[PDB]
């Protein structure tokens, strides 16, 4: 779900993903991002719609 | 039980505060405020009308010398004679030009008018308590009169309800579409600004377009980004706005905040060398050019930006900017948590109009129209002629008279229920109607109506379902004058600015303080609680000169402090809880002194026991439901509560207070009981023989003795609505079924539940016809003077006054199937003759008449049994009424049983230990235990007969008896429930509903029976009945039912070529259209209804030609047929 | 204060009514000689309604 949303997004420029097992009962998905211009406006929109 | 005594103390009269009758007090003042004070302020104006040159040549209109006077006759004289009850108001008008000169002021009169001796304005006058008006300070009060009515031009009594204002006090939220929201609000000038100014703003937000977060109106303000507008008004940075908005919000809203702020910054940077003032000025100039305004740019800009927020006029711009910021904050919060923001149907954001406000608004509107018309006339006269002449006949017709007449007729803006003719069903209606509140078309029971409106008193059917509510006995509506408003506001501002000098300038992380939505300060959060507490204490001591000020602390995340002082707010008294402590319990002297003190004395001498709280403040507080539940909590639990409520019996209306123990029954029964309690017949009027009006009156009234306190203080009990009768709960020969009742003949003969119906008749006669000299059979009851005789009985064909048109009688006729006695006759002679007659008739119960109890057990008379045909007890008592017992337990009306028991107890010992008559308190919303009632009844019986066996005492307490069969004198199988109860008679009578027709008139267009019971019309055979008859298979029956009467047949011919009804010329059938074309078509006879011909002709009018053929089947012959058996082979 | 008999059983209650309304004796002393429930309720709860004088003449032109 996460990867599909990020891949086709029109407000993301560069992206990467990874997954970690925090412990026996948690999973951590990490995403590295760089947005298109304007930067902070798109950052706020992304964090709002994620 | 001290709380019950304190509640009682509020319902009794309070002479020290000028309260002589609590139930309607707030209405009287609402009118005394208008007729005495507000009218003078509205009328007394001194305004420019036109200006010339440059503010040195202007015409001025001034109004002064306003006087108001009352009539010279009592309202009873007005009712009898047929006059009207109005007060007369007169004023003087000056129109004069003024020229500004360095020497001072130049005045040149142009016109002046006066109304010293004229009906310049006629204002309807309120009758009020004791038949006493605010203008007349007489010293005689008519007892048993509470007033609350008006008398219109035609001598008709009128009564009205309260209405909810269209302008709310909280902004309205709405989801325009997915991810697209709007937020609309309004601004209005303070009371002391004539004329009042209005503004209506809307904020639009859309997730897809965050650069268009725009505030707008209609042709009165620019469309600008709200963040930049706040920057302009308050002169602060964008980062400041970000920090202010995202201070104490949940993290989900902060993302939206950041997006909005960054969008605003992007707009800012898209313009080279951005400057806020230039931005605003460019927008203003673009708007100016878009419109065709002829003002200079400076005038346009000043007008736009100076009247930005009328309610906050004469304050710096920074406070306006902060007000905008707080509105935006609430907008965002409601976007993300919609269910926690006051809904639009909530009573938290509404206010209510009383009697005075209707008249105030109408006066405002008419004065404005008057001045506008004068200005237009002067402009036209200057345009055509010269010298600026003011035409007469335009400054002598203010137009108030027509407005007030239309108001009393039932027209007020877009509402049509404000006023109506008073239907004289009950004495309690005088209370019920003035205390109603209507809402514009919402039908669900909102939680905010609880405790301030009666829960059970609402319409049960019709178009008004769920749109009319009734105040509780303890609720009221605030009034306030203009001078008092100003003084109170000034005191509040002085207190805020004096006691909190260092901590009212936060503006970034504080709580904005508003007075009537006017931001005046911003408080340090760490001090909010104290500020409220210290405030409320000062409120209760009268420190501000007013005990009804409302203070609300909103804290979810909106973080606001709201103070309300205006008029039109709902307020109730509450018990105070101060620092986890009930003040009522720490005031020992109050219990000893309560007897000799009034409500205001308690407020003055024992503050902090009771606080007057309005609805908005209530909705945000923590309130304990009862004193008993409070006393059962730990101190830590107690520390969380601000108020404590009164017993439940104070949460009902005055109508619902007629019933008993409504909380022991089902709710639908309560609704029905409230609906019918108003239709019971009572002692309607003290002027039974004087007033010429319709009505119904109870003949031998009795005062109920199982009542609540509200029924005693309102005087509903002292005016009676029934009688005490003996009832038995049993089946009688299977006759009393499906709510029918058996009634006793000797009870009816002796006067049981006997009523009198009175009716009013009125006619107008041209003088010649009245004086015309010819004895028709309709003039048997007429005296030599052409008027009906006193005390005579009129029949269904009699006339009341001679009216001959010239040698024909054209007088109106009496049209009731029963007779009536002529009680009073009044005549007025003018160009015409006006005759009014009052007739009366006594109506003992008969089959079909309708009765009920106070628990909604309604039934009609099904049989009139003789005294010797009824079961009797060992004392020889037979019941006056017999009701089937099964319905009592299938409908679950338990309280009824209890009522009977208590009534029986009252009969055994009806006096105190001092020997005084002692009613029994059984309130609606009881709260007392059944066991205690049984113990009271047991004590009563034991006092009565000290020597009773246990079985006898139990039978008496439970109201059980062995009854005997009159025919055989033998007991029945088991004991019966048998005892006295207060019984009511409703106004639905059989002879008022009977109808029959044999032959009569017809409607001209279609030639069918006419309509109207009073006009001898027929009953309508609907098409559902037609479907039913077709379901039986009876074709001939319905065919003959839908056809014209066989006695109205006639020969009609139709042309087979074009379908026209052939005319008959010189006895020859001929189709004119076809004859003109040299044709010889066949004419055939038809048998149809008249309406069919009308319909077809009208269809021919529109251009459609309808042609009919006829069947010419060849002849047929009968032939013998062989036999057939059809039985089986067995 | 108007009817002369009990509407339920038909007994005579005029003497007690005079004793109560005109001599203004205690309700207890009055009821000392009344036994039936209906009669006690009638003597305890019946009133004469409040009314104004009648405007005269009844026929006015
Ligand atoms: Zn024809
Ligand atoms: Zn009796």
């Amino acid at each position: 779900m996460i990867e599909r949303f990020i891949s086709f997004s029109v407000i993301v420029k560069e992206w990467g993903m990874e997954t970690f097992i925090e412990d026996e009962d948690n999973i951590r998905f990490t995403v590295y991002l760089n947005f298109v211009e304007p930067e902070e406006l798109n950052l706020s929109k992304f964090m709002m719609v994620l | 039980e001290m709380d019950q005594r304190l509640g009682y103390k509020f319902l009794v009269p309070d002479p020290k505060a000028g309260v002589f009758y609590r139930p309607l007090h707030f209405q009287y003042v609402s009118y005394s405020n208008f007729i005495l004070h507000r009218l003078h302020e509205i009328l007394t104006v001194k305004r420019p009308l036109l200006s010339f040159k440059n503010n040195t040549e202007r015409i001025m209109i001034e109004i002064s010398n306003v006087k108001v006077t009352p009539p010279d006759y009592s309202p009873i004289i007005a009712s009898i004679k047929g006059k009207s009850y109005d007060a007369l108001a007169t004023f003087t008008v000056n129109i004069f030009k003024e020229v500004m000169t360095k020497e001072g002021i130049s005045i040149t009169k142009i016109s002046s008018y006066e109304g010293k001796d004229s009906h310049l304005i006629k204002i309807p006058l309120l009758i009020g308590y004791g038949n006493k008006n605010p203008l007349d300070t007489a010293k005689y009060l008519v007892p048993n009169v509470i007033g609350g009515v008006f008398i219109n031009k035609q001598s008709v009594e009128k009564v009205g309800i309260n209405l909810v204002e269209k302008i709310t006090t909280w902004p309205k939220f709405r989801v325009v579409k997915p991810n697209s929201f709007t937020f609309s609000f309004s601004s209005v000038s303070p009371p002391n600004v004539l004329p009042t100014r209005y503004r209506h703003y809307k904020i639009s937000l859309d997730i897809s377009q965050l650069e268009a977060l725009n505030i707008s109106s209609t042709k009165t303000f620019i469309t600008v980004n709200i963040v930049l507008l706040s920057q302009y008004l308050s002169r602060v940075s964008l980062e400041f706005i970000r920090r202010s908005l995202s201070y104490d919000m949940p993290p989900e809203v902060v993302y939206l905040v950041n997006a909005i702020i960054d969008s605003a910054k992007r707009i800012t940077e898209s313009i080279t060398d951005f400057n806020i003032d230039t931005y605003i000025n460019d927008l203003v100039e673009a708007e100016h050019i878009k419109q065709k305004s002829q003002l200079t740019i400076n005038e346009f800009k000043y007008e736009m930006l100076h009247n930005f927020l009328p309610h906050m006029n004469y304050t710096p711009d920074q406070l306006k900017g902060f007000y905008m910021i707080s509105l935006l904050r609430k907008f965002l919060y409601c976007i993300f948590h919609t269910s926690r923001y006051p809904d639009r149907d909530s009573m938290v954001c509404h206010r209510i109009l009383t009697y005075g406000k209707y008249f105030e608004t109408l006066a405002h509107d008419e004065l404005e129209n008057y001045i506008g018309n004068i200005r237009n006339d002067i402009m036209n006269n200057h345009k055509n002629r010269g010298t600026y002449a003011v035409n007469i006949h335009v400054l002598t017709t203010p137009g108030l008279n027509h407005a007030f007449s239309s108001l009393l007729s039932g027209k007020f803006k877009k509402s049509d229920g404000s006023y109506r003719t008073h239907p004289h069903y009950s004495w309690m209606q005088n209370i019920s109607i003035p205390r109603s509140v209507g809402f514009y078309p919402v039908r669900k029971y909102h939680p905010s109506q609880y405790l301030y409106f009666c829960s059970s008193d609402v319409p049960e059917r019709g178009p008004q379902v769920g749109l009319v509510s009734q105040l509780s006995v303890l609720s009221s509506i605030t009034n306030i004058l203009t001078s008092e408003y100003l003084d109170l506001e000034k005191k509040i501002c002085e207190y805020i600015r004096s006691y909190y000098k260092d901590d009212i300038s936060y503006f970034e992380t504080g709580f904005p303080i508003t007075i009537e939505n006017a931001l005046v300060a911003s408080l340090n959060p760490n001090m909010i609680c104290d500020f409220v507490t210290d405030f409320r204490r000062r409120k209760r001591m009268g420190f501000f000169g007013n005990l009804e000020v409302g203070i609300t602390l909103v804290r979810d995340h909106m973080n606001e402090i709201r103070i309300n002082i205006g008029a039109g707010r709902l307020v109730r008294p509450f018990l105070v809880v101060d620092n986890g402590e009930l003040m009522m319990d720490v005031c020992p002297e109050l219990e000893s002194r309560l007897d000799d003190m009034t409500f205001s004395d308690i407020q003055k001498e024992f503050p902090h026991v009771i606080e007057m709280v309005d609805i908005e403040q209530f909705t945000f507080s923590n309130v304990c439901e009862s004193v008993q539940k409070f006393r059962m909590m730990s101190k830590d639990e107690r520390k969380q509560y601000d108020l404590c409520d009164f017993p439940a019996e104070f949460r009902d209306g005055y109508v619902a207070s007629s019933l008993v123990g409504i909380n022991h029954n089902s709710g639908p029964r309560a609704i029905l009981g409230c609906a019918q309690a108003k239709q019971a017949i009572s002692c309607l009027s003290s002027d039974i023989r004087n007033k010429i009006d319709n009505g119904i009156h109870l003949m031998y009234p009795e005062r109920p003795i199982v009542i609540s306190k509200a029924l005693e203080t309102s005087k509903i009990a002292a005016n009676c609505f029934g009688q005490h009768v003996t009832i038995a709960l049993m089946s009688y020969k299977g006759i009393n079924q499906e709510d029918g009742i058996i009634i006793k003949k000797q009870f009816i003969q002796r006067g049981g539940l006997d009523i009198v119906t009175a009716k009013k008749h009125q006619v107008e006669i041209p003088l010649e016809n009245f004086n015309n000299k010819e004895r028709s059979n309709a003039y048997s009851k007429l005296e030599s003077n052409g008027l009906v005789r006193l005390n005579a009985f009129l029949e269904s064909g009699d006339a009341m006054a001679r009216n001959i048109s010239s040698s024909f009688d054209v007088s109106e006729k009496y049209t009731d199937m029963y007779k009536s006695r002529v009680e009073r006759v009044q005549v007025e002679l003018t160009d015409k003759v006006k005759v009014r007659v009052l007739t009366m008739k006594e109506r003992r119960p008969i089959l079909g008449d309708k009765f009920t109890t106070r628990t909604s057990q309604k039934g009609t008379v099904a049989y009139v049994a003789d005294e010797t045909e009824l079961p009797y007890d060992e004392n020889g008592i037979t019941p006056d009424v017999i009701i089937n017992s099964t319905s009592i337990f299938s409908r679950k009306t338990i309280s009824m049983l209890i009522e009977v028991i208590l009534t029986a107890a009252y009969s055994a010992k009806p006096y105190n230990n001092k020997g005084e008559n002692r009613p029994v308190c059984f309130p609606s919303s009881n709260e007392t235990s059944i066991d205690t009632y049984m113990q009271f009844a047991k004590q009563c019986y034991e006092h009565s007969n000290p020597k009773l066996s246990d079985e006898e005492l139990s039978d008496k307490i439970f109201c059980e008896k062995i009854l005997y069969d009159p025919e055989t004198d033998k007991p029945y199988a088991s004991k019966v429930f048998f005892g006295p109860i207060y019984y009511l008679r409703l106004r639905h009578l059989t002879q008022d509903k009977a109808t029959v027709r044999c032959r009569g008139k017809k409607t001209k267009l279609i030639r069918q029976a006419n309509e109207g019971r009073k006009r001898g019309g027929g009953i309508k055979f609907g098409e559902m009945e037609r479907d039913c008859l077709i379901a039986h298979g009876a074709a001939n029956t319905i065919t003959e039912v839908l056809k014209d009467s066989e006695e109205d047949y006639q020969d009609v011919y139709v042309c087979e070529n074009c379908g026209d009804i052939a005319a008959q010329i010189k006895g020859i059938n001929t189709c004119l259209r076809c004859s003109k074309l040299n044709l010889s078509p066949l004419l055939t006879k038809i048998d149809t209804t008249h309406v069919s011909k009308v319909f077809l002709t009208q269809m021919n009018a529109r251009g459609v030609k309808v042609k009919l053929d006829f069947e010419r089947r060849p002849p047929s012959f009968y032939k013998p047929l062989d036999k057939v058996d059809l039985k089986p082979s067995f | 204060v108007f009817q002369l008999v009990c509407s339920t059983c038909g007994k005579d209650i005029s003497h007690e009514r005079y004793k109560l309304i005109i001599r203004k004796k205690s309700l207890k002393d009055v009821l000392v000689s009344v036994k039936n429930e209906c009669c006690r309720l009638k003597l305890s709860t019946q009133i004469e309604p409040q009314r104004n004088l009648t405007v005269q003449p009844l026929l006015d032109i």
